[PDB]
This record gives C-alpha cells, structure tokens and sequence, in this order.
C-alpha cells in the first residue's frame, strides 16, 4: 500500500485509489 | 485493525466498481468498432462509382474523336464545295 | 520544408517548398517531383484542397508530412492529331510544349519514334523547337501526322 | 478462515484483473485508430471520385460541343447542296 | 455472499473469483 505513481502519466496517487485519478489507468496497467 | 479490514473491503469494493466500469466501455467501444466497419462498407459503393466516371470519361473522349474525324470530313466537303463557288468570282 | 507526400504507387525525387509559396507553386515543386502537370492535379490536405489564391499558412501545410493526392484523367487543353489512315487521337498539351515534346507524347501514343514524325498544322510543316504558342495553336486545333519515307 | 488473507488476495485479484482488462482497451484503443486511418482513407477516396466525376463532366462537354460545330457544319453543307441543286 | 450468478450468461462463480470464468465480465456489469 501507500501513495502510488501512475507509471503512464506520473500522477501521484492515494493508496486508497485503484484507477489513476487523471487518465483513469489501473495502478499495474 | 477492524479499519485495516475496512480498508481492504472498501478498496476492494472500489477494484470491483472499476472493472464494472472498464467493462461499460470497452463494451461501448466494441460498438464503436461495429459502426466504423458499417462505414467502412460504404467503401465498396465508393470505388464502383470511381469506376464508372473513370470509364464513362475514356468513352467520352473515344466518342469525341469519333465526332472529331466526322467533323472534319465534313469540314473538308464544305472547303470542296466552296472553292469550286469561289472558281466562279 | 522538406515536404514528401504519397501516391498509389509511390514517386518523389527531391523536392522542396515553404508555406510561403502560392497554390500554383505547390503544384510547380510537385511538376518536377511527380511528374504530372499542375492542371491535372488538384491537391488535398486532411480534407482541405486548397485552390490557388489562398496563402500555404493561411491553414498551415504541415511541414515534412506524408500526404495523399488525387490525380485527373485530364488537363485543360487537348490538341488531335490525325493520322493519314484517319484516325484521331488526343493529346494533354500546354501552350508552353514545344513540338518535339508533341512528337514525344506522339511515341507514347502509337509507338512511332519523334525522328519519323512530321507534323502539319494550318498548312504547314511545324518544327521541332517552337512552341504550340508561336504557332497558335489552340485548344480542339487539329495537327496532321505523316511519317517519314526518307 | 484468515479474512485478512482472504481479502487481501481478492484485492490483488481484482487489480491484475484491471490491468488486464486495460491492456484489451488498449488493443481495442488502437483498431479504432486504425479504422479511423481508413476512414480518412476513404474520404480520400470519395475526392478521387469526384475529380473523376469532375473530368467526366468536362470531357462530356467538350464532346457536346464537338459534337454541336459537326451539326451546324452537316446544316451549312445541306444549304449548299439545296443551293447547288437549284442550278439543276 | 457465496457464490454469485453472472449477469450476462448466468454462470455460478466462486465467491474468490472477480471476473466470470466463462465469459469473463466482472461480476457488478
Ligand atoms: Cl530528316
Ligand atoms: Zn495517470
Ligand atoms: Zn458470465
């Protein structure tokens, strides 16, 4: 868990979230 | 730890939402690709056209030479015709 | 900019223009580079055929591109030629061809090599260095062919 | 049962099973792309087909017209031979 | 919550499972 970044756009992401808040991609996506 | 089993039981919630939803749309993009091939077929007519002006111009032409030949047997009885008036000016 | 486009079956050499040129001289890089006349292409980028009268920037042609052109069956001006036998064929002339580039497309008509052609016009024997223009010959003019017997 | 466990491995389920789900977007994504290649390919098309339309309308006009000077000649010749004949 | 029926070809999954096994589309679509 903790804070993830979005490996398509680098928006960091809350644990909580399973979908990147700006493009909407998956965490292992 | 009653909230850890929240945590996970909330998130995993959330994963599932999101495959409901990744489904929803890759549903709507199947149909996106049923319309653009139903597009796609209105292909075929476009090319028979394309054929029948290319071929209906070749015609054309084949037929203004035709005329053309004609016209100028024409044109050189008239010329016969008129120097032989002429001889008599 | 280097500007390359795409065809049906593929020809560029090297070629080269800028936004700045007008629509007529888009179609003049395209005369040495596709080989075909400016008035028998008509040219078209993402949907737009641009005419001549309207700058290259004023909807930018993007610079170093792939693009597609159509070609026409056709250009503005046909010259006949007839043939002893009577038949009459057709040709794409500019006013600026002279009559050895008429003798050319002649070849490529009906096979016979320029050096046994002779041409007639209004008359008289054409030759080889002038121009359609410098014997005013017009749009539907009729040129008469007779080979040599030498 | 280990709940924890439980959960936890429904969860890492759920996300391979989302980027798996992602990469079939991706593909379905990138026929889109293509047919929208081809439909740009067939606008193209339907120019073509109307400069061949276009050099149709011309050339039949240019027949028309030939055709036309070859009647008006086929009538001033009918004078003539009205004319001639009058000596006859 | 057990089992659970597929909304789209009514096959019975396993309460583990996320995606239907036969037609593979999750179990809230
Ligand atoms: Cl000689
Ligand atoms: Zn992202
Ligand atoms: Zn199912």
């Amino acid at each position: 868990r903790g804070r993830w970044a979005c490996q398509s756009c680098t928006f960091e992401n809350e644990a909580a979230a399973v979908l990147c808040s700006i493009c909407e991609r998956p965490r292992l996506a | 730890d009653r909230a850890v089993l929240k945590e996970l039981s909330e998130k995993l919630e959330l994963a599932e939402k999101a495959l409901a939803s990744k489904q929803l749309q890759m549903d709507e993009m199947k149909q996106t690709i049923a319309k653009q091939e139903e597009d796609l077929e209105t292909m075929t007519i476009l090319r028979a056209q394309m054929e029948v002006y290319c071929s209906d111009f070749h015609a054309e032409r084949a037929a203004r030479e035709k005329i053309h030949e004609e016209k100028e047997q024409l044109a050189l009885q008239l010329a016969v015709l008129l120097k032989e008036n002429d001889a008599f000016e | 900019m280097q500007i390359f486009v795409k065809t049906l079956t593929g020809k560029t050499i090297t070629l080269e223009v800028e936004p700045s040129d007008t629509i007529e001289n888009v179609k003049a890089k395209i005369q040495d580079k596709e080989g075909i006349p400016p008035d028998q292409q008509r040219l078209i980028f993402a949907g737009k055929q641009l005419e001549d009268g309207r700058t290259l920037s004023d909807y930018n042609i993007q610079k170093e591109s792939t693009l597609h052109l159509v070609l026409r069956l056709r250009g503005g001006m046909q010259i006949f030629v007839k043939t002893l036998t009577g038949k009459t064929i057709t040709l794409e002339v500019e006013p600026s061809d002279t009559i050895e580039n008429v003798k050319a497309k002649i070849q490529d008509k009906e096979g016979i090599p320029p050096d046994q052609q002779r041409l007639i016009f209004a008359g008289k024997q054409l030759e080889d260095g002038r121009t359609l223009s410098d014997y005013n010959i017009q749009k539907e003019s009729t040129l008469h062919l007779v080979l040599r017997l030498r």
